């Protein structure tokens, strides 16, 4: 059927800076689209319909523009709260397929990841597990690395990885990274440590912990 | 390099050999003055709005800067709305609608007022106005406005909507009363299939008064009406011996004995005559083009008749002032044009005729309405 | 499947193009899907008729919705008769049998005819609007010729908005000249009111006068002000509001959202709307056939220029014109079935008579009684 | 103003039915159309179904022989039948109006609700603390954690001291790992206020409805 | 006024503002020019009693 498509997944915009979204189809549409908001909470509101109209009660700071299979969207100012994902509907041809939908990041210095390391607790290893966990928090922009390496050697299994959201105070961002293993697998091993690769800085942050 | 010399004209025909023809080409041929008028002619259907659209645009896109044609009821609006949308004059010497714009000059003059003012010369109360289907709009528009304000009885009868019996059935209805007057309105064409319709119905004739609202009485076959008790009054704009007429009539005269031309003569038609002051109209307003200075540049390369939005050709107000201040003495007497693209200061004559008595009543004009003689 | 579909609504029209987006969300169906191109254009001028006409044919539909002036007849039929697209309308009918016009408003020279008829009039006067053409004048000079009446015909449409206080005064002055008492006024929703405002003004409603609202939509303009007066008021319904259809409709019609639809918020309904809404079932009940008759008509939007010669026209619109007359459904006009050329028959006219308590039925009206 | 929300089971088990419930406010399903439509994590988001004000209802290609779809307009509810649930049908479900503006467009849509289809039996969560593990106050704020791990179905409320404590909170999300949830939070309290001042987690977890606290 | 003006039924009536007067219409030539922001009920050309 028709594919909707989106080459931005992820863009970064200031406070005030006319940020465009583009999207693409599989074949004419006749600009019958509709471009639509969804904040991280789960509501999702439509901005503008049949590719160049506002319905009432969106604001007039955004626009809509395109022909053929080439549409776009385009916010002449930013505000607080335009943080949401924008995404592209088609409805020429049932099934209708809605778009990828791209994500807005706030722009702010590129701070370096903030990392911490933490051994398992004691009830953890009387249960017979051992989660050593790395937290990487305020860090910018959200592309990092993260390494594991047990006495020296870099080990992959077992390694959990979950980043969180953009904050709404410092716009940074936090990671979490969870090595479980046995009681058995950490009583072998002394020295355990996590690098953390970011663009502020070539040499990966690392931090290690003995026994 | 002020004024090309070659101007392209387009036109617009409903025929392919008529009298029309050859006299829009003797009238191109007496240009000898800069510029030059070449034509750019189309034989096409005045009926179908596609192909008139589709002539229009292709007309427009060849380069043309003046078009002289014909219309029709069913083409009354369209060509009075792309002409005031790209601002491209039109002449024609079709019939008279009421509601027009500056870019469609209608050489044919207006008739209502002078039916009006030969009706309230008889002073009449009672009569019949057969209408035609094509034209009879905006006059029995005014005739019955005239007859609601001076208390009349106007029984409209129209042509292509009534059958042979329905004519039948009206004049049966006509023939019990003692005076009847009947005013017919339609073009020539049909006004002879209508007359020998009538002839044949007609053979008493006493009481019979009928008025023909034409500006050709004279082209009319009026051969059908001898020994008859038709009283006929009609109307006339072409004096073919008036001293000017008569040096055309003589010039085309002796362009028809030297070389050749088209279809022949013998029976004229006041739209030829209209034709041939039409294009001494657009030749007096190029020349008035060209003693001014005023250059008409172009960006004609292969141009789009639809756009969105409309692209305006700006040079045509220069053009429309200068077909609008046309003032000469042609063929179908003065030639004068109003603010609006109507024609104004003219005179047309009122001739009766009753057993072979061709007798000038008098003359009807704009200032000093109606005279007699 | 996907069917693109082209309109045309006139620049003001609120009320139709709300009661076409109630229809398009009553009307939707599994089978297929409709996608209106809606085009925003003036309908007097035909320069701008013949490029949305264009427009949507560069697009490649299969039927074009929308007004025609009287202006403009003439150019729809021409434009719709040799592309070969069908053309579905509730603007005035035309004169003649003209193809692929598929029209919504029912006749009502006929229906006038029969109310003078019925009334046994003599002498009356015709005091019209040249906006619809001039059928119904035509008609009734015909049968004035033949039933030997007396008809006063006057245009009021040339009459600026600028003026019109001293010429309507001369108007009802020149009326008073045959002592006329029988006036039938043959004008749209706009002319209706303020004729009706003019007659209260120089005061000629009381009783001992006779009007006839000759129009579909009676009850569209304001009977208010002509109810308490004592002059009775004849006129033609076409949306009968007692039906349980109607009740239905007007129920989920008066609690819609001003701002949401405009022009919707009102008790009754125009009879644009209705017949607007009942062509949006007409063509879906049309394209639900030929889902049903498994017919595959499917093409692309490529089209080409609608200026094309020769203009080849293309075979599977010749069966769409046919299957416009094969609908036989039933909407807020009553019974709609079609002709051979695209009128409408066996429908129901109400003859609406106004009393002190309101607008009262008198009788109904059809063409094979 | 408009809104809706979807709401279902959570946790279903395979080859099994699924009941979901929209209701919407604001305005009225008798003269609207209605539209479901699923959303996977990391997909694209697929139309489901649709069905007409006036009672006229369609599917998607791909598995019409799968949904259903009634109505209740005295609640302005819509319930969205979808059975033969397969183990990928651990995804988001929304319910939208229909109208038409020159093109049918979504006006309202919903929140939708999250379903894991997995015939993983529920389990009370285990809570464990994580300090920093050496004292040295490298600065004013000191951040302690708390991970919910072996919990049950996803997710849990995990708050701290009932919502008293709510300065830099970081609550990251839960993963998977062998039918198990593992869900991490964190909080920064002040150095001088630990252990001065008790700082207590509490999980609450819904699919076995279990409290635990720890100190 | 203008709605039983042209009605048919003769109207009297008693005024005690009469307009043909010099020094009447010398106020009104004042009133009426009055700007309707700065004086509400100002800009008419006649004057209640
Ligand atoms: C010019 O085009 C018009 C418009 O089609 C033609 O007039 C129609 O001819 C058909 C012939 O079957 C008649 O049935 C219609 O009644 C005519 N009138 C209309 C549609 O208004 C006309 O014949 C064409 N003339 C030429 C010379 O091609
Ligand atoms: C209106 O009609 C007259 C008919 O006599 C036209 O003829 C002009 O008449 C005036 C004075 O009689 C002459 O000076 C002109 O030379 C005549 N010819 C032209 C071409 O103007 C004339 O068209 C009109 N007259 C006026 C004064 O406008
Ligand atoms: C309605 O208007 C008509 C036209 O003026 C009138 O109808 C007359 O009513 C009387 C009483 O029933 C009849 O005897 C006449 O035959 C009617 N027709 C005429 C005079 O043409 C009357 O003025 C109005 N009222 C009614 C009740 O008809
Ligand atoms: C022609 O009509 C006029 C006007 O009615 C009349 O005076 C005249 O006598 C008629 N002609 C003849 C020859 O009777
Ligand atoms: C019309 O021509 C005739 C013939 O020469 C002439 O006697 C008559 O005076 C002319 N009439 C006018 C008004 O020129
Ligand atoms: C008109 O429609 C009605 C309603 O179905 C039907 O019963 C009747 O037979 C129809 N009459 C004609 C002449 O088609």
């Amino acid at each position: 059927e028709i594919q909707m498509t989106q080459t931005t997944s992820s863009l970064s915009a200031s406070l005030g800076d006319r940020v465009t979204i583009s999207c693409r189809a599989s074949q004419d549409i006749s600009n019958y689209l509709s471009w639509y908001q969804q904040k991280p909470d789960g509501t999702v509101k439509l901005l503008i319909y049949y590719t160049s109209r506002l319905h009432s009660g969106v604001p007039s700071r955004f626009s809509g523009s395109g022909s053929g299979i080439d549409y776009s969207l385009t916010i002449n100012n930013l505000e607080q709260e335009d943080f949401a994902t924008y995404f592209c509907q088609q409805g020429n041809t049932l099934p209708l397929t809605f778009g990828a939908g791209t994500k807005l990041e706030l722009k702010r210095a590129d701070a370096a990841p903030t990392v911490s390391i933490f051994p398992p607790s004691s009830e953890q290893l009387t249960s017979g597990g051992a989660s050593v966990v790395c937290f990487l928090n305020n860090f910018y922009p959200k592309d990092i690395n993260v390494k594991w390496k047990i006495d020296g050697s870099e080990r992959q299994n077992g390694v959990l990885n979950s980043w969180t959201d953009q904050d709404s105070k410092d716009s940074t961002y936090s990671m979490s990274s969870t090595l479980t293993l046995t009681k058995d697998e950490y009583e072998r091993h002394n020295s355990y440590t996590c690098e953390a690769t970011h663009k502020t800085s070539t040499s990966p942050i690392v931090k290690s912990f003995n026994r | 390099a002020n004024f090309p010399n070659n101007i392209q004209i387009g036109g617009l025909f409903p025929n392919q050999q008529s009298q029309e023809h050859a006299a829009f080409r003797f009238a191109l041929s007496q240009l000898t003055e800069p510029p030059k008028l070449l034509p750019q002619i189309d034989i096409v259907n005045i009926s179908d709005s596609f192909e008139m659209t589709y002539r229009f645009c292709s007309q427009f896109s060849k380069g043309v800067y003046a078009i002289f044609g014909f219309y029709e009821r069913r083409t009354v609006n369209m060509l009075t709305s792309f002409c005031g949308a790209l601002h491209v004059c039109f002449i024609t010497p079709s019939f008279p609608v009421d509601t027009s714009n500056q870019f469609v000059l209608q050489l044919r003059p207006e008739l209502q007022e002078a039916l009006i003012s030969i009706i309230d010369h008889y002073k009449w109360q009672t009569f019949v106005y057969i209408y035609d289907a094509d034209r009879g709009l905006s006059v029995l528009q005014r005739v019955l406005d005239t007859a609601a304000e001076k208390n009349w009885q106007v029984t409209a009868v129209n042509i292509l909507t009534t059958t042979e019996e329905g004519y039948r059935m009206l004049f049966q209805d006509l023939e019990k009363k003692k005076e009847r007057l009947v005013v017919v309105d339609c073009e020539s064409e049909r006004l002879n299939a209508i007359l020998g319709q009538i002839v044949k119905l007609e053979k008493n004739g006493i009481g019979y008064h009928y008025i023909l609202a034409n500006l050709g009485f004279m082209d009319i076959d009026l051969n059908k009406f001898k020994e008859s008790g038709a009283n006929v009054t009609g109307f006339q704009l072409v004096n073919y011996t008036d001293t000017i007429p008569a040096r055309i009539m003589q010039q085309w005269r002796t362009s028809d004995s030297r070389d050749h031309t088209r279809v022949d003569w013998k029976r004229p038609k006041y739209t030829s005559a209209l034709t041939y002051d039409g294009v001494k109209v657009m030749a007096e307003a190029f020349q008035s083009l060209r003693r001014q200075r005023i250059d008409i540049s172009r960006r004609g390369n292969a141009g789009d008749c639809l756009a969105n939005p409309a692209v305006p050709w700006g040079q045509g107000i220069d053009i429309q002032r200068a077909l609008q201040q046309v003032r000469f003495e042609g063929l179908t007497g003065n030639v004068q044009f109003n603010e609006k693209g109507r024609r104004t200061n003219y005179t047309l004559h009122v001739i009766e005729m009753k057993h072979d008595g061709i007798r000038k009543i008098g003359y009807w004009n704009e200032d000093d309405k109606f005279v007699p003689a | 499947n996907s069917i693109q579909i082209g309109g045309l609504f006139p620049r003001g029209a609120d009320q139709e193009y709300s009661a076409f987006r109630v229809g398009m969300v009553q009307f939707s169906t599994s089978e297929f899907r409709l996608t209106p191109h809606i085009d925003n254009l003036e309908v007097a001028n035909s320069f701008a008729v013949t490029n949305a006409f264009c427009s949507q044919f560069s697009r490649g539909v299969y039927a074009i919705f929308g007004f025609y002036d009287k202006k403009s007849v003439n150019t729809i039929t021409s434009f719709c008769g040799t592309l070969h697209v069908s053309f579905i309308t509730p603007s005035f009918p035309t004169d003649g049998t003209h193809p692929f016009v598929i029209q919504m408003r029912p006749d009502l020279k006929g229906a006038l005819l029969s109310l003078i008829e019925y009334y046994q009039w003599d002498k009356f006067a015709y005091l019209y609007d040249s906006d619809r053409g001039l059928s119904t004048l035509q008609a009734v000079l015909d049968s004035a010729a033949e039933k030997k009446w007396q008809v006063t015909a006057i245009n009021v449409g040339n009459i600026n908005n600028d003026k019109k206080d001293e010429t309507y005064r001369s108007l009802f002055q020149d009326l008073e000249l045959k002592k006329e008492r029988r006036v039938i006024l043959d004008c749209e929703r706009d002319k209706v009111n303020d004729i009706v405002d003019q007659v209260i003004t120089i005061g000629k409603h009381v009783k001992g006068y006779h009007y006839i609202i000759a129009n579909l939509g009676f009850t569209d303009g304001d009977l208010l002000k002509i109810q308490f007066g004592g002059a009775n008021v004849s006129g033609f319904q076409i949306v009968d509001y007692d039906d349980s259809l109607v009740s239905k409709f007007i129920e989920r019609w008066s609690t819609l959202e001003e701002k949401e639809y405009p022009g919707a918020h009102t008790a009754t309904i125009k009879y644009t709307s209705a017949l607007t809404y009942d062509a949006v079932q007409v063509m879906t009940e049309a394209f639900r056939n030929l889902r049903k008759q498994r017919i595959e008509i499917s093409r692309r939007g490529n089209a080409g220029d609608c200026l094309a010669n020769p203009a080849v026209p293309w075979g599977q619109g010749v069966e769409i014109e046919r299957a416009l007359k094969q609908v036989q459904v039933e909407g807020l006009s009553g019974n709609i079935k079609f002709d051979q050329n695209g009128k409408r028959i066996n429908y129901t006219i109400n003859i609406m008579e106004l009393k002190t308590n309101g607008p009262r039925k008198i009788g109904y009206w059809s063409e094979v009684d | 103003q408009a809104q809706l929300k979807e709401s279902g089971p959570g946790l279903v088990a395979p080859s099994q039915s699924l009941s979901i419930t929209c209701t919407v406010s604001g305005f009225s399903l008798t003269n609207y159309g209605v539209h479901w439509v699923r959303q996977p994590p990391g997909k694209g988001l697929e139309w489901l179904g649709v069905i007409w004000a006036g009672g006229s209802t369609n599917y998607n290609s791909a598995l019409m022989s799968r949904v259903s779809i009634s109505k209740d307009n005295s609640k302005s509810q819509v319930f969205l039948k979808m059975n033969s649930l397969q183990t990928d049908d651990t995804v988001m479900y929304y319910c939208a109006r229909e109208d038409y503006d020159y093109d049918w467009h979504f006006d309202v849509w919903g929140a939708g609700t999250t379903v894991t289809v997995s015939s993983a039996k529920t389990t009370p969560p285990s809570v464990y603390p994580l300090a920093p593990g050496s004292a040295a106050q490298t600065n004013s704020m000191v951040t302690l954690g708390c991970l919910v791990k072996g919990y049950f179905p996803e997710p849990v409320t995990v708050t701290w001291n009932s919502g008293s404590l709510s300065s830099g909170v970081h609550t990251f999300p839960a993963v998977l790992q062998s039918d198990l949830y593992t869900l991490s939070s964190s909080v920064t309290v002040p150095s001088s206020t630990w252990p001065s001042e008790t700082v207590t987690c509490n999980v609450a977890h819904p699919a076995s409805s279990t409290k635990v606290d720890k100190k």
